[PDB]
C-alpha cells in the first residue's frame, strides 16, 4: 500500500492482478468519538442515503448495473465504507464517495423509515450471539466512556437527526478521512480523489471526549437467548506480546470435529462449550478477553475456572514448543487479517489516520517463553478484572469467585 | 476507465413500455381469433350469419345451404 496524499486526503493503494477492486473510505468516526450514544452506527447506516446529486434509489440501481457491492461497518475506532467493483469502474465509485461526504441530505424521514430500522435489525442480529453481548458489556465496564461507549445504536437512547447531522459535520472532513484502494492503480486513484474530494471541508481532527480510564467490575445482562461469559483484563500499556498470548491460549479448534491442543480448548473437554481469547489494541489502552459460550451455565462456570487457571499456569511456565506455536498462530492471524478486506482497510486506515505503522505479518515478533509467561503473569495479577455474564446470570460466576 | 453507467430511459405509460407490449402483440392476436371464433359460433344459428358468412366458405359452406321443400312449409 503506497501511502500518498491527494488534495489534503490520505490515499493508500496497492495495485494487483485481479478484475476486482475494493475501495474503502475509512473515517475517524468510530464509537470512541461518538458525541451521542449510537451516533457512529447511525452515521454508518446513513451512508449512501439521498445525496443532492444522486438519490439512494438511483445509486442502488446504478450499482446493480456495475454489479458492484456495498459494505459498511462501525468499530470503536472507525466507520468503514467499502465498495467492491470491476477495476475499470473506479471513477464512478470515487465520485459516489465524494457525494456521500460532501452532499448527504440527512432527511428526517430517512432516519425514521430507513436508517434507524436497519440499525435496529443490525443490532438484534448481532445480539443473537450471547458472546457478542458479553464482549460488548465487558468493554462498557472496563472503559465506561470512549472505548466504553456502545458501538451500536440502542432503543433506550434515541439518536436524533440533529445529533447525526452534527457528528457528520465533524467526521465528514479532510482531517478524518482516509481512502484505501485494494487492486487499484495508485497513481490513478490519487488523480481521481484529488479532483473529487477537493471541495470537502478541511475540518479538524475528531477527538475522544476525555482520557481513557480503566475500571474493574461486573456486568450481568439477563437474557433468555443463550449463555456467555467474558473475563476481560484492561491493559494500560498495550504491547504486541498480548497477540501472541491470545493465540497461544487460543480456544477454537484448528481442525474439524476436534477440541484443539490450546490450553483454553482443553478447558472445554467434556462440555458443549466454546472459548476464544482475544486481544484488542486501541492505541492508548487494550483489552484482553476470554469469552465462553454454551447452553449450560454449569458448564460455562466449570470452564471459566479452568480458563483463569490456564492463564495462571501460563504465567508460571511456557515451553519453547508452545512459544513457537504461539508465533506461528500469531503470524497466521496477522496475515489473514491483512487479507480480509474489512480488516485490511481499518489496519491501513489506522496507519493513515493516526500514525501507527502497520506491522507486516512477516515482521511479527517472536516472543520467548520468558516474555510470554511475564505477559500472562501481569494479567493474572490484575487489579481491575472485568467479568460480564450473559443469560442465566444467577448461575454464572462472579469476579470474586474467579 | 468508466465514469458512468451507460443507459437510457425507454418511453413508458401506465407502467407499459414498447419492449414488453411487443411480446404480447401475438397473444392479443390469438385472443382476438378466440373471440372471433367464439362470437361467430354463438351466432351460427342466426340466418343472416349463414346467408352472409358461413355459406360462402369454400367446400364447407354447403353445410349451411338448406332449403325446406315448398310442400313442407306452412309459411
Ligand atoms: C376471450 C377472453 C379474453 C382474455 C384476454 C386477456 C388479455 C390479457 C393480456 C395481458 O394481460 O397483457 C399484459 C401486457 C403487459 O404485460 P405485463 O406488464 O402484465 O407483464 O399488457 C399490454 O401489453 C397492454
Amino acid at each position: 500500500f503506497s501511502t500518498a496524499e491527494a488534495a489534503g486526503v490520505k490515499v493508500a493503494a496497492q495495485d494487483g492482478q485481479s478484475p476486482i477492486s475494493d475501495l474503502s473510505v475509512v473515517l475517524r468516526g468510530g464509537s470512541r468519538y461518538a458525541t451521542v450514544p449510537g451516533v457512529s452506527h447511525i452515521l454508518e447506516k446513513f451512508a449512501f442515503q439521498n445525496t443532492v446529486p444522486k438519490s439512494a434509489l438511483r445509486f442502488v440501481r446504478e450499482l446493480e448495473l456495475f454489479g458492484g457491492k456495498l459494505y459498511t461497518h462501525t468499530t470503536r475506532e472507525h466507520i468503514v465504507l467499502r465498495t467492491q467493483f470491476l477495476k475499470q469502474d473506479l471513477p464512478y465509485f470515487v465520485d459516489a464517495f465524494a457525494n456521500v461526504l460532501k452532499e448527504t441530505k440527512f432527511q428526517q424521514f430517512e432516519l425514521t423509515e430507513r436508517v434507524a430500522p436497519v440499525a435496529e435489525l443490525d443490532l438484534l442480529k448481532r445480539e443473537s450471539d450471547p458472546a457478542f453481548t458479553a464482549l460488548e458489556a465487558a468493554h462498557e465496564v472496563a472503559f465506561r466512556t470512549g472505548l466504553g461507549n456502545s458501538v451500536y445504536a440502542q432503543g433506550y437512547s434515541p439518536v436524533t437527526l440533529e445529533d447525526v447531522k452534527e457528528f457528520a459535520r465533524q467526521v465528514y472532513a479532510k482531517q478524518n478521512v482516509a481512502v484505501v484502494g485494494n487492486n487499484v492503480v495508485p497513481a490513478d486513484l490519487q488523480q481521481l480523489v484529488g479532483t473529487a474530494f477537493a471541495d470537502l471541508q478541511e475540518g479538524s481532527k475528531v477527538t475522544q471526549a476525555g482520557t481513557t480510564t480503566l475500571h474493574g467490575g461486573e456486568a450481568r445482562v439477563r437474557t433468555s437467548t443463550g449463555n456467555a461469559l467474558t473475563i476481560a483484563l484492561p491493559i494500560a500499556e498495550p504491547k504486541p506480546v498480548y497477540h501472541a498470548l491470545a493465540s497461544f491460549l487460543g480456544g477454537p479448534a484448528s481442525m474439524p470435529w476436534s477440541v484443539g491442543a490450546s490450553p483454553l480448548a482443553q478447558a472445554t473437554v467434556g462440555t458443549h462449550t466454546s472459548v476464544k481469547a482475544t486481544y484488542h489494541n486501541y492505541g492508548d489502552a487494550g483489552l484482553f478477553a476470554i469469552t465462553i459460550k454454551g447452553d449450560s451455565p454449569a458448564e460455562i462456570s466449570q470452564v471459566a475456572h479452568k480458563a483463569v487457571q490456564a492463564l495462571k499456569d501460563t504465567g508460571a511456565e511456557v515451553t519453547e514448543e508452545q512459544a513457537a506455536r504461539a508465533y506461528a498462530k500469531s503470524k497466521f492471524a496477522a496475515a489473514e487479517a491483512f487479507e480480509n478486506p474489512d480488516s485490511s482497510a481499518s489496519v491501513i486506515g489506522m496507519e493513515l489516520l493516526s500514525g501507527v505503522s502497520r506491522i507486516a505479518p512477516e515482521n511479527v515478533q517472536k516472543f520467548t517463553p520468558a516474555e510470554l509467561s511475564e505477559a500472562a503473569a501481569q494479567l493474572s495479577a490484575s487489579a481491575k478484572p472485568v467479568v460480564a455474564a450473559v443469560g442465566q446470570v444467577h448461575a454464572l460466576p462472579f469476579a470474586d469467585e474467579l | 476507465y468508466v465514469k458512468k453507467p451507460s443507459y437510457k430511459i425507454v418511453p413508458h405509460f401506465l407502467g407499459f413500455n414498447i419492449p414488453t407490449v411487443s411480446k404480447w402483440i401475438p397473444i392479443f392476436g390469438i385472443w382476438g381469433a378466440a373471440a372471433g371464433i367464439g362470437a361467430l359460433f354463438l351466432i351460427e344459428g342466426v340466418p343472416r350469419t349463414r346467408q352472409d358468412i358461413l355459406s360462402k366458405i369454400p367446400i364447407i359452406g354447403e353445410h349451411w345451404i338448406r332449403e325446406i321443400p315448398a310442400s313442407d312449409n306452412p309459411f
